[PDB]
């Protein structure tokens, strides 16, 4: 949640990062509340 | 195309959202591909928008 929709994003030259770790990853309830344009993913496919 | 003959041609047309005009490539999945509409990997054609 944090991650899709902050207060403001840090600046590019400051670029956040934080380890995700010990939890369940799914896509579908929060990839369609912030639209998005550019897909392109290289080593996974989004199904998958 | 001009130069080659077709043994049969498809033509769906149909209108999309201004920013989903890539959502119709093949392999590419999202919302409309998923529940709309998708084609086959191997897909000989083209498309005009």
């Amino acid at each position: 949640g944090e991650v899709f929709n902050a207060t403001r994003f840090a600046s590019v030259y400051a670029w956040n990062r934080k380890r995700i770790s010990n939890c369940v990853a799914d896509y579908s309830v929060l990839y369609n509340s912030a639209s998005f344009s550019t897909f392109k993913c290289y080593g996974v496919s989004p199904t998958k | 195309l001009n130069d080659l003959c077709f043994t049969n041609v498809y033509a769906d047309s149909f209108v999309i959202r201004g920013d989903e005009v890539r959502q119709i490539a093949p392999g590419q999945t999202g919302k409309i591909a998923d529940y709309n509409y998708k084609l086959p990997d191997d897909f000989t054609g083209c498309v005009i928008a």
